[PDB]
């Protein structure tokens, strides 16, 4: 634990990137989290929503 | 006045057939739907069957092929044919009458008939 | 909150219920909350795992 | 660079202008080679439908479903699809397709929808809030009405609680009225739950019989069995393509892989949940999916 | 044909520890070198798993609840356990599921069986005795497949019933332990998915008699119940689940 | 006003906590700021919105 200050910065940056990547899996109230599924399943008036 | 009377009950051997009749007096027999209900001693009411002016017969899913509901409109009567009698069909039977143009209130009831099966 | 040493060292844990009295949940009452699973000692050492309000936990069992 | 910095003079330095991404060269569609038509004629063109209290459920699987003969048919008055567009129904591969057939009157067709209230939604047939599928309904007065009155179709009038979604209540039980029990004739006389529809052909629109078929799907969670008519293309290695594997769309390079998939396992997912490997139908091989080259210019 | 077995010895069923058994693959997705958190119907770690014996005179075929799902473990030698019965009332009023594994093939049938009080198979010292049901009138689903199968063999199964689908997960393990469940980890691969679409609240184990009265071969099985909970599964470089964490067991695993 | 620097920090923290509490009384365009009123007055398809 001598080099904890640098490892803390590395872990925080990697964790922020991992959280940002993980947030793509959330649909945020939509029918799906995948854009291709929405574009292949719905007409543009509701796919727009 | 309105009146439902039944007949055909008694003490009969099990496996012998029965024909229970429900005669209606005082009201026109059309535009009303007729029910058969039974209840065992120590048990609650159990619905048997429905029949309409069309002739559509609807049975209880619990008991299958034991009964057959037959309406007749020339003399305003209703018949039940019971075949292959088991020992548990000892029951008091009731004839019921619903209006097709309202909630399912069964209005007046038959007084009931007694069926006792034994060996 | 779960107070633990490394899993390489031991699997014993203590539970801190923050801002909760001990009658509403090795049970010790701290100003931080109720600490269950740590034996309170009268000796003073350096802080190893911070609990709060001057309370710290260490492994030697888990003591507070 | 001039357009990015919004200036006609650009100073010395490095400037991020755009993001290069290689575009796909051709589209490959991979679908199961199976060519068994789905028995929609046994569902829509059946002679008899059951009542709405005892609605008929048919599981449709392991066949190719040609949806284009449904939407382009002018017989259906109501064709309302929730969670899927009806035009796109040919392009998608489904699993666990369910056909629910029953007969209801005219103004109750609006009650076959998610989030509706009424007798049919509460006590006869409940659709979930997250329902995906299609509700198809057409007038059937010239089959399901008789001049004396058709009585083959029933609806449940009352239940103690609302139904769960996709729950069938064929149980016909005598129920009470209030403040007097149903201990025979002696109390308030006991109400019956099932009432028959009065179908006559002289009845106005809104009371006439309408046949309803509800198709319900599940969107690509198992190895899919129900697929549209689309013809399967050949597979190309090491090139950027926009692929469609059983309704899963995307862009990437398909390469050989060394991932030891178990027999049940079909595809693979990364942390972001985007598909990283897939098992192609017809040939059962495992193709790795690597995103096409991109970066900053 | 039905036969009452009247030579049983009265004994209460036993209980033992689940350890870290009952973990199955939650989905059909390949995952490698990752830690995945999933919320599903799982068997809890170190739970109280019910132990039933078949020894000679013990013959344990009781009436057990199904609840949300059933983990079935079998310390088996010489092939006594042959199948299962699922249903609600186990008669012709409702529709019931039959899974059997006889000497030739595995048969799954969804019919309205009028089941016997003591359903069983029999081996003569050849199989020439089958008394499970007395009738089968309305059959909707049939599925004939390959044979699934000191105590030498360990059979783990997970039976789940969600959305009209019966998921059976299986794992076969060579063991050499004499009496109890070995302590270790083995992830159950999915075996079959059956579109039965029936209500299941009760289940029965099917055993086989040995005739030379009747004799029960040495076998033991364990019944555990699944609960909705979260596991943290570890996927190695080969896509195999090698370790698991019960998220609600103790504060350390939480 | 000798100890204004510490008092400013205490006031800012208390005011931020009070503002975070008072944001719960705002409906943000919904019919009510209370979840129970929405769940009791509307069906789940519109109560979800
Ligand atoms: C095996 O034992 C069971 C339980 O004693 C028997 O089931 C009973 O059989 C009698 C005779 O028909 C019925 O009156 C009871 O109602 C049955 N009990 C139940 C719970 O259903 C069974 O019949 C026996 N097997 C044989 C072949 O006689
Ligand atoms: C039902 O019959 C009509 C009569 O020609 C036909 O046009 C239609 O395609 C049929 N529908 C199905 C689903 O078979
Ligand atoms: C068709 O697909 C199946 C998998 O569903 C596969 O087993 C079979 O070999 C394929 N047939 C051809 C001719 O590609
Ligand atoms: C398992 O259950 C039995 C009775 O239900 C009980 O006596 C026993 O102590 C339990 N075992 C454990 C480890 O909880
Ligand atoms: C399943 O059966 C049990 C008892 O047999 C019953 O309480 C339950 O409501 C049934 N569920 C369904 C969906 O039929
Ligand atoms: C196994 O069961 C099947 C299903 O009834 C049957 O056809 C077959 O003959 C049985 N085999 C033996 C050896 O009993
Ligand atoms: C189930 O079987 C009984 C007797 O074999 C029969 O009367 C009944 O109609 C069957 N049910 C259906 C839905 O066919
Ligand atoms: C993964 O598989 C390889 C063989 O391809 C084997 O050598 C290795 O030991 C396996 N990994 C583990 C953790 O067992």
């Amino acid at each position: 634990s001598a080099l904890g200050k640098l490892q803390d910065v590395v872990n925080q940056n990697a964790q922020a990137l991992n959280t940002l990547v993980k947030q793509l899996s959330s649909n945020f109230g939509a029918i799906s989290s995948v854009l291709n599924d929405i574009l292949s399943r719905l007409d543009p008036p509701e796919a727009e929503v | 006045e309105v009146q439902l009377v039944e007949s055909g009950g008694g003490v009969v051997q099990p496996g012998r057939s029965l024909r229970l009749s429900c005669a209606a007096s005082g009201f026109t027999f059309s535009s009303y739907a007729m029910h058969w209900v039974r209840q065992a001693p120590g048990k609650g009411l159990e619905w048997i069957g429905n029949i309409y002016h069309d002739g559509s017969t609807f049975y209880n899913p619990s008991l299958k092929s034991l009964v057959t509901i037959s309406r007749d409109d020339s003399t305003n009567t209703l018949y039940l044919q019971m075949n292959s009698l088991r020992a548990e069909d000892t029951a008091i039977y009731y004839c019921a009458r619903v209006w097709l143009y309202g909630s399912g209130y069964m209005d007046v009831w038959g007084k009931g008939t007694l069926v006792t099966v034994s060996s | 909150s779960v107070i633990t040493p490394g899993t390489n060292t031991s699997n014993q844990v203590a539970v801190l219920y923050q801002g909760v009295n001990c009658t509403e949940v090795n049970v010790f009452q701290t100003r931080a909350g109720c600490l269950i699973g740590a034996e309170h000692v009268n000796n003073s050492y350096e802080c190893d795992i911070p609990i709060g309000a001057g309370i710290c936990a260490s492994y030697q069992s888990i003591i507070a | 660079t001039k357009c990015t910095l919004k200036s006609f003079t650009v100073e010395k330095g490095i400037y991020q202008t755009s993001n290069f991404r290689v575009q796909p060269t051709e589209s490959i569609v991979r679908f199961p080679n199976i060519t068994n038509l789905c028995p929609f004629g046994e569902v829509f063109n059946a002679t008899r439908f059951a009542s709405v209290y005892a609605w008929n459920r048919k599981r449709i699987s392991n066949c190719v479903a040609d949806y284009s003969v449904l939407y382009n048919s002018a017989s259906f008055s109501t064709f309302k699809c929730y969670g899927v567009s009806p035009t796109k129904l040919n392009d998608l591969c489904f699993t666990n397709v369910y056909a629910d057939s029953f007969v209801i009157r005219g103004d109750e067709v609006r009650q076959i929808a998610p989030g509706q209230t009424g007798k049919i939604a509460d006590y006869n047939y409940k659709l979930p809030d997250d329902f995906t599928g299609c509700v198809i309904a057409w007038n059937s007065n010239n089959l399901d009405s008789k001049v004396g009155g058709n009585y083959n179709y029933l609806y449940r009038l009352f239940r103690k609680s609302n139904l769960k979604p996709f729950e069938r209540d064929i149980s016909t039980e005598i129920y009470q009225a209030g403040s007097t029990p149903c201990n025979g004739v002696e109390g308030f006389n006991c109400y019956f739950p099932l009432q028959s529809y009065g179908f006559q052909p002289t009845n106005g629109v809104g009371y006439q019989p309408y046949r309803v078929v509800v198709l319900s799907f599940e969107l690509l969670h198992a190895p899919a069995t129900v697929c549209g008519p689309k013809k399967s293309t050949n597979l190309v290695k090491n090139k950027c393509v926009n692929f469609n594997f059983n309704g899963l769309t995307g862009t990437g390079v398909l390469t050989e892989s060394n991932k030891k998939f178990l027999p049940f396992q079909q595809f693979g997912r990364d942390i972001a949940d985007t598909t990283d490997a897939v098992r192609d139908p017809q040939t059962l091989e495992i193709l790795d999916i690597t995103p096409c080259s991109f970066g900053g210019v | 044909q039905c036969v009452n077995l009247t030579t049983r010895t009265q004994l209460p069923p036993a209980y033992t520890n689940s350890f870290t058994r009952g973990v199955y693959y939650p989905d059909k997705v390949f995952r490698s070198s990752v830690l995945h958190s999933t919320q599903d119907l799982f068997l809890p770690f170190f739970s109280n798993v019910t132990w039933f014996h078949a020894i000679h005179k013990r013959f344990d075929n009781p009436v057990l609840p199904f609840n949300d799902g059933v983990y079935f473990a079998s310390t088996e030698k010489s092939n006594i356990i042959r199948g299962w019965i699922f249903g609600t009332t186990l008669d012709s009023k409702t529709q019931s599921l039959l899974i059997v594994n006889n000497a030739t093939n595995v048969v799954i049938k969804v019919c309205e069986f009028q089941f016997c009080n003591d359903p069983f198979l029999g081996v003569y010292y050849m199989e020439s005795e089958f008394r499970v049901y007395s009738s089968a009138n309305n059959c909707t689903f049939e599925y004939v497949s390959q044979p699934f199968l000191n105590f030498k063999n360990l059979r783990e199964f997970v039976f789940k019933n969600i959305d009209g689908y019966f998921k059976i997960y299986s794992k076969h393990t060579p063991i050499n332990l004499v009496r109890d469940l070995p302590q270790g980890f083995s992830a159950l691969e999915p075996l079959v998915d059956l579109p039965i679409g029936i209500n299941i609240t009760r289940f029965q184990t099917l055993l086989a008699l040995h005739r030379s009265g009747w004799t029960a071969g040495a076998a033991a099985y364990y019944v555990g119940y699944l609960q909705p909970r979260t596991f943290l599964l570890k996927y190695n470089e080969n896509g195999t689940i090698t370790d698991a964490v019960d998220c609600a067991l103790d504060p350390l695993s939480e």
